């Protein structure tokens, strides 16, 4: 009941989804072989949300792993939680996109999207009451951006009345991993804006900042960043899986947090986030959790919320806590930061409390923020796109796979319109 | 026999219902399994041997909380067909609760009510428990009230809603849902008792001296209020009061049926001693603005009708003295067209204390249900929030996209302006 | 080079119907003057308020007669009807296609455009192309080809949106246009509702492009004419929709709310002006805030059973009348003049 | 004036 | 470039019943297929048709090349010169609505429509017809009797053309057939009929437009007051002798076929003669006409124009 189909597209999506599934299985007491070794019945009460059943009390996740190269699929299979997945769900080609959005959306992704949609359709049909779709990808690459966008469009045209929440990794401002990030990101957002219900924007720069500042990690690796992302991915849908005093589904979050249809780009966050050797000094309470949540340092997007105003905020608390404490803390946060909140919306914050915390934590929280500050990311992406596109730089690679300059202009216009809409409500 | 049906819609309704049914089972000496080791026919049904089946219908589109009821300590108390669940929630959408997702279990709940209504000889009314603001507790309750009014109509209908608070709030689309539901259900309910979480939080902080009140405590307080309301049916006493008496003594005009409940004494065990808790003190503290369960000062308005439901060791002479002292006081303001705005009800059953509860064992308690014009300011602030959100037309696409014309918002706003105007007119 | 024009919003009141005259309903509309209507003692001023007895010829003459001349002169024109369920949009726009007295705006426009073409200067050569599609469940369907189940709205060099892939049929005689209209109407989606027995569940769009070339002066002009028949706002209590009709109603209401939002944005002088929230608002972007001379024919019911909807439609028409358009002649540069400019 | 229809095979 | 000869073909009709009643004999004799011998004097032509030859034969031998060349880029012209009642209506028009005859014009329009139906689909064709005739050096529109005594202006290139005549677009072979029938009905034969179709082939992919004009014209009698034929005999005498200062402007008949006579247009000429013996004098005059007409050589270039986008691009450089 209220099942979620999970899709991993590209290297970033796959290596984040693997951490996500390890985290979820640990939370629900599933050992890597697929057996159940938990301690509480609430783990099995709603195991149908993220898992299917099989003969022998073995639980298989309903995850669909897609890529245009088999290397990352082999890495996932060879991992510690790799044999939990269904061997039929691995759908892959043999020619990668090569960080070409056109290659992954028009030429190589088209040949694989049929089989991917077949697996998606089978998994959805096996579900009792489908709730939504979950996608992990990166906007800065070829297979992720392009293939995930094509799959999102196809699924949206196939299931128009279902939530499509995508956890995308946006290009970082200061350091660029690929030289064609602006093109891929603009072309991916041009379809994310139209074919998604709520997209969560994560950039590696904010993750590195969190790790070095709050977590005090000397050598942050991709595992730690994927782990921080998996924390908020699990925390977003905790009310679907465990009982709580005040429950909020994905659609409830979308209704509260999306005032206008095209403004569905969110900044996620997590709390508590302390360093070993500093937990004995902290005080785990709702005020401290809220102070951590609303801090600009704790955001996982490189868009400072101070340079903007919040439209809607969601606070999905976990554990045993007073509703009075939570509501008073939210009210005082809104009052003390009135300049950072929108005035034509009373009570910008939404609250959901789940009465089951993550293992080893007495309390936890996930912060979802719809801020006008996300326009800065789009503005810099559009600036880089214009700089690269006035001079036709790196453009024959995209044109050689069947794209046109008019598509680039339309994507840029859509990005500019989204920026203008965000600026209007500020 | 005098029998009532309880309907709990949405998460708030079902939580309050869990508290209320724990309280009732404690009052009547029924173990949670349904085995008693009269005066229970109002809320319970007797089977061939032992098992007492409560007259409740738990309805929610979310299956989670009804599943908690199904697996909780009160598992073998309710008839499993009474507990009704959906698949997907209303997601804080009035349209989902009313038009789209509501019209998939409405036939089931109506059939269950009819089956319960066929097992009662002297049906008296409905005790619908829901919450303003939520999608289910605003959309599904409106559809259910329409169906019940069309089907039964002559039978009474009482509501115990959770009104949105001024400052403390949870949802962001709460004003829309609240105005839509109180536009739709203004013509169907006969007496809608309203409470808000913020006033109960303040009551818990000051009187009960608990700095971290949660939903369980609020549900217990509301359960005590509803037990005080319905105690006249269950137990004996001097000046017993029925639900039709509530309607005929609390509703002056057909469009003015929004009283606010108040309870006294709400004290801890430490302060249970050191206090006399006399009838006069209880009544005076019950008329205090800080003890109101709705965030509105009654001093900014005039009382129309006020019914007092005393419990426990209460003598009518004490009640008369307390009423005289209240009437002589100048701060309380009664309207001109009501020379006598006091109805008194005395009962011999003292309030019961749930084990592991904040309330203390007291010999007497009161429940003040007053129809005052001070509730107009709550409507005013809710309408202000609605107007602010609707000027920019925010969140409207979610409601419009599930079977709701854009003009329904304007119609609801006009109806609310009319209700505010009616309250102002009756004030003068 | 700029000649600003407003929206020529005009109101049409249909007579009370059988289902409404036999159930205790009263004619609430009171008409004063020739351009204003009084409802609930609240004046509303429009360009022309047509009363219950107005024939199709009169509304066509006072609404769409100028649009043919404007299109053939070089400007862009667009007319779209608005209202609630069972209000008079299909009757005003198309009506009975083959009846000389009951035909609507579209057949009269096409006949007049052909007659004006015949009465033009001899040196002109005209190319006319007809497109006819609909918006059903947020999908652009071609009513002339069922294979095009859904289409897309792209943009041009000068940032104007247009439907891509729609069948463009060249025409020579009004008979061909009438056959196109008939074939399109056969495939348009209709449903049975309590308010209207032949209710339309799609936003039909009729497009004709008139390309005009002069042989002597080589000067070339183009004109785009949109004729849209929108669906009406519905209420589940009145319509009683269950099943597919409910989904159609949901999509129709969402699209109409988007259109109302864009009209309010134009009227208030906002900056974002949300054209991109729906397909219909995208297609009519240049119509509402660009290079088009647009007239809105709002249709209303005069009964007390539909007073709230009539007031909402009246407010929509009043707000639209204030918004302004920037209209210029579409003079496409010529090849001979291009080569002359190159040489000189 | 005249109206032209392209003859596309 | 390329130099192509103005073809000349000789056609013979069967002896008439009046001639066999009057006792006329068969003087002309056929020798081979590329000449005809009469009066013991060989006359060399490109091709000589027998008396009983079929009209499909002459169409296949003469006109099909004109059809394909006008379809691609090449202006064409075919006309008949001969004595009265020698057969220059059946040669050109024949039977308008009898499938057996379909002399030249109906067959050529059907063939051009078939060829249009064939070949690449990515091509836009705008074909325009315009039928007009002249009489006594007065140009008169044939599709509308209102127009009378028109004139000839000058286009961008040095090519005189009729100005003001109605040019009706046609889309189907039935339309061309009915417009030809109406034009012939509007004719009451000393008049010169000029039939022009302007097939304009525009390619969307290459943005290249090619305009072709075929002239299916018919002459008047040559019994020799007639003046246009005298200048027609003067212009060919200018062309055959090669003398400059050619009198193209002497008569208005030659002012329309100026590119057909020596310009950017590949043309063929047919002559009709009679084997009768009573008309020995007038028969030799038409025979010598075809021999001299072969002496002309014309230069043809593909009529190619650049689209509006192409001129814009050349301005950028
Ligand atoms: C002795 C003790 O209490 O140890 C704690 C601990 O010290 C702290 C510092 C933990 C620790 O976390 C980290 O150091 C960390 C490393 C990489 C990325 C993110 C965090 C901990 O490792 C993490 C671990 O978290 C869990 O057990 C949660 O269930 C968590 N699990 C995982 O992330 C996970 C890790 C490996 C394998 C499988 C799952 C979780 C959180 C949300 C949703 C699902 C699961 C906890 C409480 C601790 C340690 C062990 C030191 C903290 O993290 C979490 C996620 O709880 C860091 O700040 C918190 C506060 C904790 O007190
Ligand atoms: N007193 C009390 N109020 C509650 C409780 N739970 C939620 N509320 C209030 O109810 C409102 C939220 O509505 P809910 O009843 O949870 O929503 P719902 O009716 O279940 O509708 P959906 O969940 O959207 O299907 C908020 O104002 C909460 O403060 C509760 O247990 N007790
Ligand atoms: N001016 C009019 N005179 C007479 N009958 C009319 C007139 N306008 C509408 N009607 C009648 O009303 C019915 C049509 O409703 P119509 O006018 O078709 O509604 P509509 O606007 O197309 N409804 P909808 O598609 O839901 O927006 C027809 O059968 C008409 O005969
Ligand atoms: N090849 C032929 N076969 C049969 N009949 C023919 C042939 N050629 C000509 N005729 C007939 O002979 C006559 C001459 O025809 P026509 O073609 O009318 O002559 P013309 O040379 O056009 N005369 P004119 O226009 O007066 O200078 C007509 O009756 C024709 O039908
Ligand atoms: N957190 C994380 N980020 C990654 C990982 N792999 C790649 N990225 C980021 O993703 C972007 C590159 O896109 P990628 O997914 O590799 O291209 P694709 O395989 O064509 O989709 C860059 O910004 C990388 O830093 C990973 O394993 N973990
Ligand atoms: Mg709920
Ligand atoms: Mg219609
Ligand atoms: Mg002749």
């Amino acid at each position: 009941m209220r099942e979620i189909v999970h899709i991993q597209a590209g290297q970033c999506g796959n290596q984040i989804g693997a951490k996500f599934w390890e985290v979820i299985s640990d939370e629900h007491g599933i050992d890597p072989t697929g057996s159940y070794h938990g301690d509480s019945d609430l783990q099995l009460e709603r195991i149908n949300v993220y898992y299917n059943e099989a003969a022998g009390n073995k639980y298989v996740p309903r995850a669909i792993l897609v890529d245009l190269e088999p290397g990352t699929m082999d890495s996932v299979r060879s991992g510690p939680f790799g044999q939990i997945f269904r061997p039929d769900n691995f759908v892959f080609g043999q020619s990668g996109a090569g960080n070409n959005w056109a290659k992954g959306h028009y030429t190589e992704g088209a040949e694989l999207v049929d089989s991917v949609l077949d697996v998606v359709r089978k998994e959805s049909e096996s579900c009792d009451c489908l709730q939504g779709f979950q996608l992990t990808h990166s906007l800065g690459g070829g297979t992720g951006s392009g293939m995930g966008t094509l799959l999102i469009s196809k699924i949206r045209e196939e299931y128009p009345d279902r939530i499509m929440n995508t956890f995308s990794v946006v290009p970082s401002p200061k350091v660029s991993d690929t030289v064609v990030e602006p093109y891929n990101a603009t072309l991916s957002v041009h379809q994310l804006v139209e074919n998604t219900d709520e997209t969560y924007c994560i950039d590696n720069e904010a993750l590195y900042d969190i790790c070095f500042r709050t977590l005090k990690l000397t050598t942050p690796t991709y595992g730690d960043l994927n782990h921080l992302v998996s924390a908020t991915m699990s925390g977003v849908t905790t009310c679907l899986r465990f009982p709580g005093q005040l429950n909020a589904d994905l659609r409830k979050l979308a209704v509260n947090m999306v005032p206008f249809p095209r403004l569905h780009f969110f900044m996620p966050g997590f709390a508590p986030l302390t360093s070993r050797g500093s937990q004995q000094y902290r005080a785990l309470t709702v005020p401290e959790l809220t102070q951590q949540m609303f801090d600009a340092k704790n955001m996982m997007a490189a868009c400072d919320p101070r340079h903007g105003r919040y439209l809607t905020v969601a606070a999905v608390f976990r554990g045993r806590m007073s509703m009075k404490e939570v509501d008073e803390q939210m009210l005082n946060v809104q009052n003390k930061n009135s300049s950072y909140f929108v005035e034509w919306i009373p009570n910008n914050v939404k609250t959901a409390v789940c009465d089951i915390p993550p293992r080893g934590l007495k309390m936890s929280a996930t912060f979802i923020g719809n801020s006008t500050a996300i326009q800065e990311l789009f503005k810099r992406i559009s600036e880089q796109f214009t700089a690269m596109f006035r001079r036709k730089a790196f453009l024959h690679w995209y044109t050689g796979e069947g794209m046109d300059e008019m598509e680039f202009t339309e994507a840029e216009s859509n990005m500019n319109d989204l920026v203008s809409e965000y600026q209007q409500y500020q | 026999m005098r029998e009532c049906i309880s309907i709990h819609v949405g998460q708030a309704g079902v939580q309050i219902g869990n508290a209320c049914w724990e309280l009732y089972c404690l009052e009547h000496g029924i173990q949670p399994d349904g085995q008693m080791p009269d005066s229970f026919n109002t809320f319970f049904s007797e089977t061939g041997a032992g098992k007492h089946v409560p007259r409740a219908v738990f309805v929610d589109l979310e299956p989670t909380v009804i599943d908690e009821v199904r697996t909780g300590t009160y598992r073998q108390l309710f008839h499993p067909e009474q507990l009704i669940t959906g698949k997907e929630d209303a997601a804080n959408n009035y349209a989902r609760g009313h038009y789209t997702i509501g019209k998939e279990i409405i036939d089931l709940v109506l059939d269950r009510i009819r089956k319960l209504a066929d097992q009662c000889t002297g049906l008296q009314g409905f005790l619908v428990f829901h919450s303003f603001g939520g999608g289910t507790g605003s959309g599904f309750t409106s559809l259910l009230m329409e169906r019940l009014s069309v089907d039964y109509g002559k039978k009474s209908k009482l509501e115990f809603s959770i009104y949105p608070a001024p400052q403390v709030s949870t949802a962001v689309v709460e004003p829309y849902n609240s105005i839509l539901t109180t536009h739709t259900t203004l013509e169907h309910s006969d007496c809608a008792f309203m409470v808000d979480n913020e006033a109960i939080y303040d009551i818990c902080r000051r009187n009960l001296d608990i700095e971290r009140p949660t939903y369980t405590n609020l549900n217990r307080l509301i359960s005590q209020i509803v037990s005080s309301i319905t105690a006249s049916l269950r137990f004996d006493g001097a000046l017993n009061v029925d639900l039709t008496e509530f309607q005929t003594n609390l509703v002056p005009y057909p469009r003015i049926h929004f009283p606010l409940a108040t309870y006294a004494p709400v004290i801890s065990a430490e302060k249970a001693y050191h206090e006399q808790l006399s009838v006069a003190e209880i009544t005076n503290a019950c008329f205090e603005p800080a003890n109101q369960m709705v965030k509105c000062d009654p001093r900014h308005g005039k009382y129309m009708a006020c019914c007092l439901l005393y419990r426990g060791d209460v003598v009518p002479k004490d009640v008369n003295a307390a009423i005289a002292t209240i009437k002589t006081k100048r701060s309380i303001q009664f309207v001109d067209w009501c020379p006598t705005g006091f109805k008194v009800g005395i009962n011999y059953q003292p309030p019961t204390v749930v084990p592991g509860g904040d309330l203390a064992k007291v010999q007497r308690a009161v429940c003040m249900l007053s129809n005052t014009t001070a509730i107009a300011e709550a409507w005013a602030r809710l309408d202000h929030k609605f107007d602010l959100m609707y000027a920019k037309r925010a969140f409207v696409h979610w409601y419009v996209g599930e079977g709701m014309e854009e003009g329904e918002f304007s119609e609801a706003r006009e109806d609310m302006a009319a209700l505010e105007k009616d309250y102002e007119e009756v004030g003068v | 080079d700029l000649a600003e024009c407003n929206i020529k919003v005009m109101c049409r009141f249909r007579p009370l119907n059988e289902s409404e005259v036999n159930r205790g309903d009263k004619y609430i509309a009171k008409f004063q003057g020739e351009d204003t209507v009084v409802i609930a003692s609240k004046p509303y001023a429009f360009d022309r308020v047509f009363q219950s007895s107005t024939s199709q010829e009169q509304v066509y003459n006072d609404c769409a007669k100028k649009i043919v001349k404007d299109v053939l002169e070089g400007y862009n024109g667009t007319i779209f009807a608005y209202g609630q369920t069972s209000s008079g949009k299909t009757h005003t726009m198309e009506g009975k296609l083959h009846d000389p007295e009951g035909m609507g705006i579209i057949p009269r426009i096409v006949q007049d455009i052909f007659n004006y073409i015949y009465s033009m200067d001899e040196n002109l050569e005209f190319h006319i192309k007809v497109s006819y599609f609909e918006i059903y469940l947020d999908k652009i369907r071609d009513l002339l080809d069922v294979s095009k189940t859904n289409l897309s709205v792209h943009e041009d060099k000068n940032r104007v949106p247009y439907v891509k892939g729609c069948t463009e049929r060249f025409v020579c005689s009004p008979d061909e246009v009438m056959d196109t209209i008939d074939e399109g109407k056969s495939n348009r989606h209709v449903a049975v509702t309590n308010m209207n027995e032949h209710s339309s569940r799609s936003h039909s769009i009729f497009l004709i492009n008139v390309k005009q070339e002069n042989t002597q002066t080589e000067q070339k002009l183009s004109g785009k004419l949109y004729l849209v028949d929108l669906a009406g706002s519905e209420k589940v209590s009145k319509t009683g929709a269950e099943g597919a009709v409910l989904d159609e109603a949901k999509n129709i209401n969402k699209s109409l709310s988007a259109l109302g939002n864009v009209i309010s944005a134009l009227a208030e002088g906002s900056t974002y002006v949300p054209y991109r929230d729906s397909k219909m608002t995208r297609i009519l972007q240049d119509s509402l805030g660009g290079n088009c001379r647009t007239t809105i024919v709002i249709c209303c019911s005069p009964s007390s059973y539909n007073e709230s909807e009539t007031k909402s439609t009246l407010l929509f028409g009043q707000r639209a009348k204030t918004i302004k358009n920037t209209v210029c002649v579409n003079v496409e540069l010529t090849a001979e003049q291009w080569k002359k400019k190159y040489e000189k």
